[PDB]
């Protein structure tokens, strides 16, 4: 997700014009740093989660 | 804006800094109230401090509770709400009003923050969505 | 949250039973009107064979009674009744006739305002509290003596089975003014009768559509009174069944609720002590 | 049998094989979708899959999420149910169908497991029980 922004952001501030920018699933971004985070050392936050979420 | 002091911890910033900012606000309405003038002191989404407050918690090792919030957060909110205070005329008289939001799910007043920000400040205004729905604008309940 | 679904779930539990007590009251209610039903079905024979059944006729001014119901957890019977007083309503009237409208029960008042409220002129309850007798139709009966038509619509939904309720029409004509103008068929088909009466033809005519009126809507409203108890054991049938879905459905979304409470306070207990050891 | 293959993990094996099976499956099946092939496999229960990688994370002492689940249970189902593919024409041609089957409580297929397989499959064939009991079988929703 962080890509697509970035792909996003060189034509909203370099080149200056409306882009859209369409995600699918903005949920599983969340859900891979639950993934990651339980293996991190982390005490988990709510239903599972991590405490940065 | 000329009366308004406007103190924004958003989304992007620190969980430290989300936690800090009612506090902050707070210390700026406490000196209109500290010099006989009145305040209004609104700290939107009180959850979303304890929300911060329970990362910058979490991350320091400390021992989580129920829905994985520290033993603390009544303490947390309960020392900010009661800045909030009509001081005597010994003390200029001025006054300072406290206006917590709080946003519960699906209307659940039994949720923790929820129970504890009830428990510390005086009223409630219990906006529902089912009378927001209804046409009933403001949705006071 | 979880506290709201365990007394909704006792809220629908005593409402899977308070109907199927009204169910079972209005069965018993059904099995003494039967009698009383067939006790009063056989005294509108004698006056159709003699005075026929004529619906179409060319009335310059009608009467329509609907005999609803007084309570209001019938179930398709006083608005099945509604669209045929509508319907049979819109026949009547083709020649720019008065109708007057006429409806017994509180849930017809309110229900045959919606259609014909300027037509509207008589509304009736209270029939029903304790039993019907020919006393309280045959006081109805004056009141629709208090207009003068040249005939009388009736609407009930007959008592057929337990199943079916037919709703019956009974048309009954004014007697000099339409009765044996409808019967001069190759001179009149009314003088074949002789006469035994204290004075002449038109006023035994006229005591005998009196009390024509008076016993067809003695038996519209005993009809009408056991269909309505048939009715209402047929709704609160229906409506056990549904409050007895929702309650399973309540049932198993409560023991979810149960089991993930339950998997929500041990998984905080144990990340709660496993952040000290 | 002269068409199929059988990968057994029974209830008395351990929890890694029955962990690992859909992958030795789907590996044995990716053999025949390589080559220009075509294969059919049928993980039957994988919510049994699911269940002994529960039990492999909480005997790893990994923190749960909904249900006692891992938080990458669904990383586990769509690591597998990604490699039936229908492969293009310069790589052979070959194609591989998966069949998941995944068992329900009450018809409560708003669980877990379930709509975590029901966000990866591309169908759905929702068989309910009270056509069943019925006597229409099979007993298609």
């Amino acid at each position: 997700a962080l890509t697509g922004l970035t792909v996003a952001e060189y034509f909203r501030d370099i080149e200056g014009q409306d882009v859209l920018l369409f995600v699918d699933n903005i949920f599983r971004f969340t859900q891979a740093n639950s993934e990651v985070s339980a293996l991190l050392g982390r005490i988990p936050s709510a239903v599972g989660y991590q405490p940065t979420l | 804006m000329r009366y308004t002091i406007m103190v924004s911890a958003t989304a992007s910033d620190a969980a430290p800094l989300q936690f800090l900012a009612p506090y902050s606000g707070c210390a700026m309405a406490e000196y209109f109230r500290d010099t006989g003038k009145h305040g209004l002191i609104i700290y939107d989404d009180l959850s979303k401090q304890s929300v911060a407050y329970r990362q910058m918690s979490l991350l320091l090792r400390r021992p989580p509770g129920r829905e994985a919030f520290p033993g603390d957060v009544f303490y947390l909110h309960s020392r900010l709400l009661e800045r909030a205070a009509k001081l005597s005329k010994e003390l200029g008289g001025g006054s300072l009003t406290a206006f917590p939001v709080i946003e519960t799910q699906a209307g659940d007043v039994s949720a923790y923050i929820a129970t504890n920000v009830i428990s510390i400040t005086d009223g409630q205004i219990f906006l529902e969505t089912e009378l927001f729905y209804k046409g009933i604008r403001p949705a006071l309940n | 949250s979880n506290q709201a679904v365990k007394q909704r779930i006792r809220a629908i539990k005593n409402i899977g039973k308070i109907t199927k007590a009204m169910k079972m009251v209005a069965a018993s209610k059904m099995k003494n009107a039967q009698i009383a039903v067939e006790q009063s079905r056989g005294l509108v024979d004698p006056f159709v064979r003699l005075f026929g059944d004529f619906p179409a006729v060319n009335s310059n001014k009608s009467v329509v009674v609907a005999v609803t119901s007084d309570k209001g957890l019938c179930g398709g019977l006083n608005s099945n009744i509604t669209k045929y007083t509508r319907a049979t309503l819109a026949t009547t009237e083709s020649e720019g006739k008065d109708v007057v409208v006429v409806s017994i029960g509180d849930k017809g008042r309110s229900q045959l305002t919606r259609i014909e409220s300027q037509r509207y002129q008589l509304a009736i309850a209270d029939t029903y509290k304790v039993r019907v007798t020919f006393g309280q139709a045959s006081l109805i009966v004056e009141e629709l003596i208090k207009h003068n038509p040249q005939s009388y619509q009736i609407l009930f939904n007959k008592f057929r089975s337990a199943i079916s309720f037919k709703p019956t029409v009974a048309t009954i004509l004014s007697p000099d003014l339409l009765e044996k103008q409808l019967e001069d068929v190759t001179g009149n088909s009314l003088d074949a009768y002789d006469i035994e009466a204290s004075h002449e033809r038109s006023d035994v005519l006229r005591d005998l559509t009196e009390f024509h009126l008076g016993v067809t809507l003695y038996n519209a409203m005993l009809e009408n009174n056991c269909s309505e108890h048939a009715s209402r054991m047929s709704a609160m049938e229906n409506s056990t069944k549904s409050a007895g879905e929702m309650l399973g459905k309540l049932t198993l979304d409560y023991n979810r609720k149960r089991q993930a409470t339950i998997t929500t306070e041990l998984i905080e207990i144990i990340a709660g002590a496993s952040a000290l050891m």
